[PDB]
């Protein structure tokens, strides 16, 4: 497990950073502020120990700490951590990831 | 035939009345003899004539925001993009691609529709303080 800013998720919990909201489009119109909406893709900034499935063995979280993801729109846990903003989800909850 | 007769019959039938006759005649003259004319009520003491051309309706804007003359409180663009909408607007996807149309060739927009609901609303005055897009709904 992994530690962002002094805070190590327990069992399969992740700890990501949701990406900034969009603001602006491509041809210079800007968006309201609270159309924006729930911003469904962040960084994975700590990963905990993972879910022991079977008793001897410890299954480690499939994502890493910088990886880009895809957050479903439900199951989020409010963290805040230096007055910021983070969302806990379980290892299971994650979409997928953006590989580049 | 002639206009002169058709003042002289505005004449004898408003009681002798020749200024009756005069802008009735002149209405005629300007909207066409089958034109449509309307007696209004009048806060002044003596008669007039305005002739509306164009497309004129009793529909103001939604927003007072959108004011860009001082002088007479009113909305005035020169070669302006027209938007025309059936059904309500509403939605931030169902007025953004009218608003990069009305962007990229520089060209004023003005919307007219059934009504603007918040989202759309707050994009049209937040586009049009912030970066001075030309638009009124």
């Amino acid at each position: 497990g992994q530690a962002f800013r002094k805070f190590l998720p327990l069992f399969d919990r992740v700890l990501v950073e949701r990406s900034a909201a969009e603001t602006v489009t491509k041809g210079g119109i800007m968006l309201p502020e609270k159309s924006q909406g729930k911003v469904l893709q962040a960084t994975v900034v700590a990963v905990g120990s993972g879910s022991k499935g079977k008793g001897g063995e410890i299954q480690p979280v499939s994502v890493k700490v910088g990886d880009k993801v895809l957050l479903p729109e439900y199951g989020g846990t409010k963290v805040v951590l230096d007055d910021k903003d983070y969302f806990l989800f379980r290892d299971g909850d994650i979409l997928g990831k953006y590989v580049d | 035939t002639t206009p002169e007769e058709i003042a002289q019959v505005a004449t004898i039938s408003a009681n002798g009345d020749k200024e009756i006759g005069n802008i009735i005649s002149d209405a005629m003259k300007k909207v066409g003899r089958k034109g449509v004319i309307t007696v209004k009520d009048g806060k002044t003491l003596n008669d007039e004539l305005e002739i509306i051309e164009g497309m004129k309706f009793d529909r103001g804007y939604i927003s007072p925001y959108f004011i860009n003359t001082s002088k007479g409180q009113k909305c005035e663009f020169q070669d302006a993009y027209v938007l025309l909408s059936e059904k309500k607007i509403s939605s931030i996807q169902s007025i953004v691609p009218a608003l990069e149309i009305a962007n990229a060739h520089r060209k004023p927009l003005v919307i007219i529709a059934e009504d603007v609901d918040g989202e759309a609303l707050s994009t049209l005055v937040l586009n049009r303080l912030k970066v001075g897009l030309q638009v009124v709904a």
